[PDB]
């Protein structure tokens, strides 16, 4: 009764459920938990969808069978859910197949909507310059608006909605690479429930520049046929037709937990998980952060040093805007330092770090993590007011505070990663001791004095270059 | 102790024969389980129509050769897991079983166990009771975990037995 005792306690959450579900070899338990999924809030369980679906594929039938009923139930009440299930089922097997086919069996509009987006991206491959790519896209996006509104939605939207319009003139390609990713703006009409509401009626149609996010909505909205409706909202996604996002998703989950951990404890580190949508093992979309641009391009357009740019854009060391920006700088650095450290994120450069209008930095390319094989440059230290600075000292304080916090909830983080490794051909799991090394990096054995020293050591490493 | 009723528990491995016995006989349940090796014995006494019957319950296995204990049993609880269709499917083979190794005039209850797994139900109560009255079996659904109908299960089969009053 001692086990069931726990499962019936308040202590029982979706996190725990999965763990026992993941670990327990007792089929009576697996089956017990399979049922308990229904009682949890959809939202809580949702976060773990990749895990559940992964296990379904790669684990014993007993494990699968306990999970399936819940999945199907959610799938039956949400095509969004259905979709996301179907996409994940596919990406993670290259057992699964049986279930995917059943789910897709209706969703055709969305799957063509998605196919087309992907297809568009692949054509831009023949155009060798960023600017040339951009022009084919805008034109071809204009073609989308045919079938202007349709039974399709952006899974990456926080909410239920219908896509009505693509302001094609505003869309842009982000690099000159062979299979370059591309950013688009999408118009949508919000729903109360997608699954029950008629597709809206067409409204007949009749310029793009560097601007803040709220200003772009104005411009797009004013031009849009549908812009008058209160129902109208603007979304955005980055479309990656040829890049794997399964690691990208994984990091997301890890980022998202850590975000919670630091929120639950009271550590004012700052980080920004950006939503991920897996479409294939090949392909995905990303919900981009608005009002932010790469440091590298921030340095090419400004011709400034990072500190100077802060000074230009917010004000002198005596201004509020600056000290606020400075704090947010420092906090986003400690956050992202810890994230880099815990996940062993590599390939860190100013092309992969974004700066938002409030002063936070944001890391982005989560290739090269964990087993697959962060820098505190003086340019960064300068923004912090220099090594002897109080704001810099505080940076060290935040890192420790957040590290101590991280240990207090380590298992939730490790869980996320450890389950995912299952039957996995991801490059980040190439090692024999991928998960074991990850846990060591939490230093559960260390005393705080040891950790103070370790934090000091960490910072020192980040400065050598 | 007016009487002594020997009763057997049968069913596929995992369906809950062993936990039915511990709930009914010692009001204990466990998620963690040990496969029953051969037979396990437990006992409990009740009163029906004013009479004290001590029942001797034999928890057998899905180690196939346990058949020996079937002999000289007045009642047998044939159990299936409501949440695993395969376990219900072999109930036809499990009734074929008693009609090979056990008294042809034995009291049988079909038991759907684990009724708490509402959301995982793989055998509709209607389909079961249909086969129940299509045949000569008494029928009920239980949960050893929450204890629903567990007393009812025993008390039904024990009452049914005492109804064999010989004149
Ligand atoms: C490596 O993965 C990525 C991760 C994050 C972003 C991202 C987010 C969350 N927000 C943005 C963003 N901000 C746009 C918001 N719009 C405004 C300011 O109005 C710009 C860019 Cl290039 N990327 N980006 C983009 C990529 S990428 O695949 O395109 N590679 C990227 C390699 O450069
Ligand atoms: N949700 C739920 N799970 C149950 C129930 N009864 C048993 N389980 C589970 O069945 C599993 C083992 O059942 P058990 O009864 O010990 O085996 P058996 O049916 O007798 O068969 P055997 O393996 O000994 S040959 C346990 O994990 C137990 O928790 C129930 O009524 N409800």
């Amino acid at each position: 009764s001692w086990l069931l005792r726990l499962f019936e306690s308040k202590l029982f959450d979706i996190s725990m459920a999965i763990s026992y579900l993941y670990n327990s070899k007792e089929p009576g338990v697996q089956a017990y938990i399979g049922n308990r999924l229904f009682c949890f809030r959809n939202e809580d369980v949702d976060f773990y969808l990749p895990q559940l679906l992964n296990m379904y594929i790669h684990m014993d039938e007993d494990v699968g069978d306990a999970i399936k009923p819940y999945i199907v139930h959610r799938c039956r009440q949400s095509i969004n859910f259905s979709l996301q299930c179907a996409l994940l089922l596919g990406a993670y097997s290259s057992r699964g197949t049986k279930l995917r086919k059943l789910i897709l069996s209706r969703l055709a509009p969305e799957r063509e909507f998605i196919k087309s987006l992907m297809a568009i991206g692949k054509r831009l491959a023949t155009l060798p310059t960023k600017e040339q790519k951009t022009q084919r896209l805008i034109s071809e996006l204009s073609l989308l608006n045919h079938k202007l509104p349709a039974r399709v939605w952006l899974p990456t939207a926080g909410f239920d909605h219908h896509v009505v319009r693509v302001p094609h003139t505003q869309a842009v390609v982000l690099n000159s690479k062979d299979k370059a990713p591309y950013l688009i703006y999408v118009e949508v009409l919000e729903c109360e429930n997608f699954d029950t509401t008629s597709v809206p009626a067409r409204i007949p149609e009749n310029v793009a520049l560097k601007e803040p996010w709220q200003e772009k909505v104005r411009r797009i909205r004013e031009g849009s046929p549908y812009g008058h409706l209160p129902n109208w909202r603007l979304l955005s996604v980055i479309v990656k037709c040829g890049d794997d996002l399964r690691q990208e998703l994984l990091a997301f989950q890890v980022l998202k937990q850590l975000q919670s951990i630091w929120e639950q404890e009271r550590v004012p580190l700052w980080i920004k998980p950006y939503k991920i949508l897996v479409i294939s093992a090949d392909s995905g979309m990303i919900e981009p952060v608005v009002n932010a641009v790469s440091i590298h391009q921030v340095k090419k357009q400004s011709q400034l040093s990072l500190l100077d740019y802060f000074l230009q854009e917010h004000g002198s060391y005596t201004t509020e805007a600056f000290l606020s920006a400075q704090r947010n700088f420092v906090q986003s650095c400690a956050g992202y330092c810890l994230v880099c450290y815990l996940l062993q994120v590599k390939d860190r450069h100013n092309g992969n770090i974004l700066l938002d209008a409030e002063g936070h930095i944001i890391h982005i390319d989560f290739g090269f993590i964990l087993s697959s094989s962060f820098k505190l440059t003086t340019e960064f230290v300068d923004v912090m007011g220099g090594l002897d600075g109080d704001m810099f000292n505080y940076y060290k304080m935040l890192m420790l505070q957040g590290l101590i916090a991280a240990r207090k909830h380590m298992d939730k983080v490790v869980q996320i990663v450890e389950i995912m490794q299952q039957g996995s051909q991801l490059p980040c799991f190439h090692g024999s001791s991928t998960i074991r090394n990850l846990k060591e990096r939490f230093h559960m054995s260390m005393t705080e004095e040891q950790l103070q020293l370790l934090v000091e050591q960490m910072v020192d490493g980040s400065m050598r270059s | 102790y007016d009487y002594l009723f020997k009763v057997v528990l049968i069913g596929d491995s995992g369906v809950g024969k062993s936990n039915l016995l511990s709930r009914f006989t010692r009001n204990e349940f466990n998620l963690e389980s040990k496969s029953t090796i051969g037979v396990e014995f437990a006992t409990r006494s009740i009163q029906v129509d004013g009479k004290t019957i001590k029942a001797q319950i034999w928890d057998t296995a899905g180690r196939a050769i346990t058949s020996a204990y079937y002999r000289g049993a007045v009642g047998a609880l044939l159990v299936y897991d409501i949440a695993k269709h395969l376990t219900y499917e072999n109930v036809e083979r499990w009734l074929k079983e008693l009609r090979d190794h056990a008294d042809s005039n034995i009291v049988i209850m079909l038991v759907g166990n684990k009724s708490d797994l509402r959301h995982l139900r793989a055998v509709p109560t209607d389909e079961a009771r249909a086969f129940a009255e299509k045949n000569g079996l008494s029928f009920i659904e239980t949960s050893a975990l929450d204890s629903t109908n567990v007393e009812a299960a025993f008390q039904t089969i024990l009452t049914e037995i005492y109804r064999i009053v010989s004149q």
